[PDB]
RNA sequence: AUCUUGGUGGUAGUAGCAAAUAUUCAAAUGAGAACUUUGAAGACUGAAGUGGGGAAAGGUUCCACGUCAACAGCAGUUGGACGUGGGUUAGUCGAUCCUAAGAGAUGGGGAAGCUCCGUUUCAAAGGCCUGAUUUUAUGCAGGCCACCAUCGAAAGGGAAUCCGGUUAAGAUUCCGGAACCUGGAUAUGGAUUCUUCACGGUAACGUAACUGAAUGUGGAGACGUCGGCGCGAGCCCUGGGAGGAGUUAUCUUUUCUUCUUAACAGCUUAUCACCCCGGAAUUGGUUUAUCCGGAGAUGGGGUCUUAUGGCUGGAAGAGGCCAGCACCUUUGCUGGCUCCGGUGCGCUUGUGACGGCCCGUGAAAAUCCACAGGAAGGAAUAGUUUUCAUGCCAGGUCGUACUGAUAACCGCAGCAGGUCUCCAAGGUGAACAGCCUCUAGUUGAUAGAAUAAUGUAGAUAAGGGAAGUCGGCAAAAUAGAUCCGUAACUUCGGGAUAAGGAUUGGCUCUAAGGGUCGAUCAACUUAGAACUGGUACGGACAAGGGGAAUCUGACUGUCUAAUU
């Protein structure tokens, strides 16, 4: 029925010219500009969303407190959780069988 | 008018369609509705225990 | 029902490239684009990702192996030949 | 831009430094039956925000209108 | 957080 | 005459390699005391392709000795290198695929890849899918190691020239047919303006040595002097004989 | 040209003031034999060439 | 001297002013009206528009007042003309910042030299942090790291704004209201601490806060394309009701139309993923698409992202629609209503989880955050903390009118040419085809009279049917859909819509195919039957001619812009 324009001089539908129509309180159709959609904080170790951590354009996080940004753990939003439990589990066994090693090579000595 | 007797099933004789049955109607459409009615109905039987597990598993293959 | 007396995968060219060019294809793209058993997890989930990398869905260890199959019979005798020599020196 | 529903801090509000005004909103509207009633809505402006008080009850927006401070510049409507 | 917003906690501090 | 296409490539205008998409060079790492000495451990933490290239790129990682701090090294990977996968480089490192050694320390028959021409030139022989060098012999006194290279050549090489163990991944590459112009087409979109190609005899004798004449034909002998001069060098440059080969290549 | 460089735009506003006749007072002046403005310039006629 | 420059004829009141369906009546204005303005009528574009905006480009063409000598190949009172003025308002939209292909100083090296190379190099190539000292904002105190200028996007990356109103001409820029970001300053509350730098939860993780230097590691920025499926939004369609308008010989509980809700904020809301319990063959779960499970399935119970939706604030006070009084009043004034639903292989668009494809695997940098680390500092009658709330101050510079093309750009021009992009209604129909219509826009393009030849564009034709002609050139015939029926040959994929047939309207029915809790609600698809007519019926529009062979190039693809 209605028809609407762009607000911004960019004519051309590019990645940051993306428009939605909304209905206004004067009861007319507008394009709204709308921005790119955040994208996920991914694990650093298995690549996965982490869980707990806010969805923001980067500089938005800028913005925003700290429990947004972070999960109460070692590697809170860096990590996610099964990937803190194995580097937990690799340290402390490899640790141990280190203990093993340098015994082993002193009983031969 | 038109559109109450298309309703009632007048103006859709051969000699008044233009698009093959697909383009109609795509089969793909027709099968998903289908498939979906089966496996609702599989569904709710399996969980009311009208049919065990076992019934089930062999239905839904056979769906 | 079988839908092709022969041509499989390679249906996709109809009539065109010539039947030998076509049946050399089908060899490779079969191999290219089988599910492979997985080494590591044991499960039948390595799928290529561009020629030389081999994947596995379930435990997401990748794999360097040949262009259209894991492993080429080259890496194979050098696998073993490396193995021979390394139980030489060593003992 | 702000609802607040409790009155102790809505008093709060009226009270702050930096408020000077507010505004007093009479809605005639209808509830889950038919039957009509006087809903008021109490608007301090702030600086960064505006925050209402919705009061359905006409009796508790009848003692809230005296308890509001005389400095602060009420517009009826 | 970036240098400029620990610069201006220290400043606000050394006051 | 204008000047002819084989001409035009060294200006490098339009000839450039499109390299927007690379990774990065493949090299092993800079030859350092841990190298030379003892070995040093990295992890494969990727595997990646590279576009224009067959072989699949690794991702090593490797600590710095000197400074707190880690160093991806870019490495063409040998078939079997898996992510996850330790990767040992210098004098001590252990006979395994993927391993760095000197060319010294590895026994007659060792299949290696990324081979160094020159120590510490960071690789150059056997880098192409599927291929590698073969250790054939050590000459201790002159310190040469002695390889026969996937041309065929044989070559004398320094022993403290280094190698990765195995072959480079990504083999049996061209047994599959293009079948169609364009797969050619993609193929070349991310290598260099080499494709397509005209026929120098489909030309007028202002473009090419063989242009031009009533019907299309060489007119004179294909065969070019070593000598010959840019502009000439067009045909088969400096052939010691032609014509389809009746046998085997090897040596 | 709606988005226009200043540099642009101040060229223009010089051919804005030029836009006009000769003031008819000119043409009064002891010895004067200017006519008629010869450097006019219109937007139909003639471009200006940046 | 096809002489040079300038001027002027005959030709000649001649060729001509014929593409884009189309004009008509009246009044007004005026010396004058086919052409201006208003009204009435008739038409057209027909949403892949003749509509509404922009990019490049133009540069005032925008708007008003005056106004017709020239220009608008007829006219002219009209104008993109002429004369005189008016007009473009930003912390949030752009530029500005970043890097891309690339361009390019310096150190150096070439070159007689104009200059050339090269872009981090065979260079002694810098500039931050913190405390102070209270001498002062530099030496001093310490530390710290050292890569290599700069330019290069008004479509890439990127801090932040919305609604309503307002002008002759400006508006995401003005006004009113309501927000937000960055930088700065900063003190009050809250929080934290005598177990100094918080607690809860088995856990996934929660919360209003809840120290953290150097250095390091991660993330975001940041990415192909196609396919079906799911979900959202706007639109379309449709029910009830409350208003206004139309039709009313007859019929029509009728036809048309209004019934809206921004950024921002609070609470709440999910596919995926994940955690706990549990321990699976009589294998189960499960997608339209067959994948998943002892590396822990199904099941029971939880956690999370907030795309997106709901409710509330914003906000009815706005906007919309009506009525009743005012009255060539500033232009009012007063009152009412502005509500509740349904539907889907719908359209457009956003997005999710997936799948296909590659010898193709589909930018970079600024910038922002988190983590690891533990430097350093910090309490008891008082210390810490502005990543919690609230509060204070500032946000420069340049662009901003209008056209964006059958008259604002380029093509000597007001030229049937060319020139990047967004939005997109109803019917018919497979359809963004063709044809008709609503919103919006236009009704321009020299006219009048007549109707010879010859044309150009469009048609039809008895009997014959390619006899025409270099040659079936041109035209005709065929054409949609459903059912039937399809040869040689073949690289077994094809050939194939082979060839060749039949059917098709209208009306009145029947049957089958679903959702939600026996009740109840709802779509279109398909098949059949009766009746019926000047045997019509893909009724306009739209829409293959086919076969038997030969030469030749394997195929899709490409070139002689303007004779191939
Ligand atoms: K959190
Ligand atoms: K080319
Ligand atoms: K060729
Ligand atoms: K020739
Ligand atoms: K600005
Ligand atoms: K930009
Ligand atoms: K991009
Ligand atoms: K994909
Ligand atoms: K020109
Ligand atoms: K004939
Ligand atoms: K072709
Ligand atoms: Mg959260
Ligand atoms: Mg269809
Ligand atoms: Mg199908
Ligand atoms: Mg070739
Ligand atoms: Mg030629
Ligand atoms: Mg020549
Ligand atoms: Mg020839
Ligand atoms: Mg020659
Ligand atoms: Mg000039
Ligand atoms: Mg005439
Ligand atoms: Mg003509
Ligand atoms: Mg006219
Ligand atoms: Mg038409
Ligand atoms: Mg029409
Ligand atoms: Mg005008
Ligand atoms: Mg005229
Ligand atoms: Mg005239
Ligand atoms: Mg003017
Ligand atoms: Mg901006
Ligand atoms: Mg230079
Ligand atoms: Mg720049
Ligand atoms: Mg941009
Ligand atoms: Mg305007
Ligand atoms: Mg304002
Ligand atoms: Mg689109
Ligand atoms: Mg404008
Ligand atoms: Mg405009
Ligand atoms: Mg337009
Ligand atoms: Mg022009
Ligand atoms: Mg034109
Ligand atoms: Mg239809
Ligand atoms: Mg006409
Ligand atoms: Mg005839
Ligand atoms: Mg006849
Ligand atoms: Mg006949
Ligand atoms: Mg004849
Ligand atoms: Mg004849
Ligand atoms: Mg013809
Ligand atoms: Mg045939
Ligand atoms: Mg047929
Ligand atoms: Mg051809
Ligand atoms: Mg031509
Ligand atoms: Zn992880
Ligand atoms: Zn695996």
């Amino acid at each position: 029925a209605q028809r609407v324009t762009f607000r911004r001089r960019n004519p051309y539908n590019t990645r940051s010219n993306k428009i939605k129509v909304v209905k206004t309180p004067g009861g007319i159709l507008r394009a709204q500009h709308v921005k790119k959609l955040a994208t996920r904080p991914k694990c650093g170790d298995c690549g996965s969303a982490l869980q707990g951590i806010s969805t923001l354009r980067p500089r938005q996080y800028a913005t925003v407190s700290k429990t947004h940004k972070t999960v109460s753990r070692a590697y809170g939003g860096s990590r996610c959780a099964n990937c803190v439990k194995e580097r937990i589990i690799r340290a402390f066994l490899i640790e141990e069988q280190k203990i093993v090693k340098k015994v082993v090579k002193e009983q031969t000595e | 008018a038109h559109a109450q007797s298309k309703r009632e099933g007048r103006h859709s004789g051969y000699g008044k369609r233009k698009g093959t049955r697909e383009a109609r109607l795509p089969s793909q459409v027709v099968w998903i509705r289908r498939l979906r009615v089966l496996r609702r109905l599989l569904a709710k039987y399996r969980d009311a225990g009208k049919i065990d597990k076992h019934l089930y598993h062999v239905l839904y293959k056979e769906s | 029902a079988k839908r092709t007396k022969k041509v499989g995968i390679t249906g996709k060219y109809g009539v065109r490239y010539g039947s030998s060019l076509r049946r050399q294809v089908k060899k490779l793209e079969i191999q290219q684009h089988a599910r492979y058993d997985c080494s590591f997890c044991g499960k039948k989930t390595v799928k290529r990702g561009a020629a030389g990398i081999w994947t596995c869905s379930c435990c997401k260890k990748t794999v360097a192996g040949g262009a259209y199959t894991v492993s080429t019979a080259a890496a194979a005798t050098v696998r073993s030949t490396i193995r021979r020599l390394r139980e030489m020196v060593e003992a | 831009a702000r609802e607040i529903t409790d009155i102790k801090q809505f008093l709060e509000l009226t009270r702050r430094a930096d408020v000077k005004t507010a505004t007093v909103k009479i809605n005639k509207k209808l509830n889950k039956a038919g039957k009509p009633f006087r809903q008021t809505k109490f608007k301090v402006r702030g600086s960064s925000s505006l925050y209402t008080l919705v009061i359905n009850d006409a009796g508790k927006a009848k003692k809230l209108i005296q308890s509001l401070p005389p400095t602060l510049k009420v517009n009826r409507l | 957080m970036r240098a400029r917003w620990r610069k201006k906690r220290t400043r606000r501090l050394k006051r | 005459g204008r000047v002819i296409r084989n001409q035009r490539k060294g200006a490098g205008s339009i000839f450039t390699s499109h390299t927007r998409l690379r990774q990065g060079a493949a090299k092993l790492r800079t030859l350092d005391y841990a190298e030379r000495h003892g070995y040093i451990r990295g992890i494969v933490k990727q595997i990646v392709h590279d576009s224009g290239r067959g072989a699949p790129l690794a991702k090593v990682v490797f600590r710095d000795p000197y400074k707190y701090r880690l160093r991806e090294e870019i490495f063409i990977a040998n078939e079997g290198v898996h992510t996850g996968q330790f990767i040992y480089a210098g004098k001590k490192a252990s006979l395994n695929v993927g391993n760095v050694l000197p060319l010294g320390s590895v026994p007659e028959g060792t299949i290696v890849s990324n081979v160094e021409e020159k120590p510490g030139d960071r690789g150059a022989l056997a880098r192409a899918s599927g291929n590698y060098v073969i250790i054939i012999g050590h000459n201790p006194d002159e310190n040469k190691t002695r390889v026969r290279l996937p041309s065929g050549a044989k070559k004398v090489i320094s022993s403290d020239a280094r190698g990765v163990i195995g072959v480079i991944a990504g083999g049996g590459r061209v047994d599959k047919p293009l079948l169609k112009a364009g797969r050619a087409f993609h193929k070349y979109r991310l290598k260099r303006n080499s494709w397509p190609k005209t026929r120098g005899v489909a030309m007028n004798p202002v473009d090419h040595p063989h242009g031009g004449g009533n019907h299309q034909h060489i007119g004179k002998a294909s065969t070019i002097s070593r000598g010959a001069v840019s502009g000439q060098k067009a045909g088969l440059i400096a052939a010691r004989r032609t014509g389809l080969l009746r046998g085997s290549q090897k040596t | 040209a709606a988005q226009k460089s200043f540099r642009i735009k101040q060229k223009m506003a010089k051919a804005k003031k030029q836009n006009r006749p000769l003031p008819q007072w000119i043409r009064l002046r002891t010895n004067n034999t200017i006519r008629y403005n010869a450097k006019r310039r219109n937007w139909r006629r003639t471009k200006m060439n940046i």
